[PDB]
């Protein structure tokens, strides 16, 4: 730093860079009566509470 | 199966295969249910199709 000195460029360069971004995630679906009680009929009537 | 094994388990640690105690053959176990159907409708105010 001085108070009557300046620096100027005489040349240049072209630069290419990258940038990654997420957008979406996985879609899922569920069914309780299959997950909780599998294939029982007795558990279905209790889950119906 | 190896000659001394009687059961088979899946990644969820639930039984999926068995050995018949009399013929010594392997049987898969599969669910019998299909509740997840999707219904496309154009609105009951227009039609019942
Ligand atoms: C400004 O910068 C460019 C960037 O390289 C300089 O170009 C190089 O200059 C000399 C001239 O042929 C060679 O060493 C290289 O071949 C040039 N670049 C390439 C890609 O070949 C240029 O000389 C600079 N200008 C000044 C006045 O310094
Ligand atoms: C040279 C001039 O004109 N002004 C200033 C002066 O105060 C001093 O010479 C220095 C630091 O103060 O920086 C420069």
């Amino acid at each position: 730093y001085s108070n009557n000195s300046i620096a100027i460029p005489t040349n240049f360069t072209i630069s290419v860079t990258t940038e990654i971004l997420p957008v979406s995630m996985t879609k899922t679906s569920v069914d309780c009566t299959m997950y909780i009680c599998g294939d029982s009929t007795e558990c279905s009537n209790l889950l119906l509470q | 199966f190896l000659p001394f094994q009687q059961f088979g388990r899946d990644i969820a640690d639930t039984t999926d295969a068995v050995r018949d105690p009399q013929t010594l053959e392997i049987l898969d176990i599969t669910p019998c249910s299909f509740g997840g159907v999707s219904v496309i409708t154009p609105g009951t105010n227009t039609s019942n199709q």
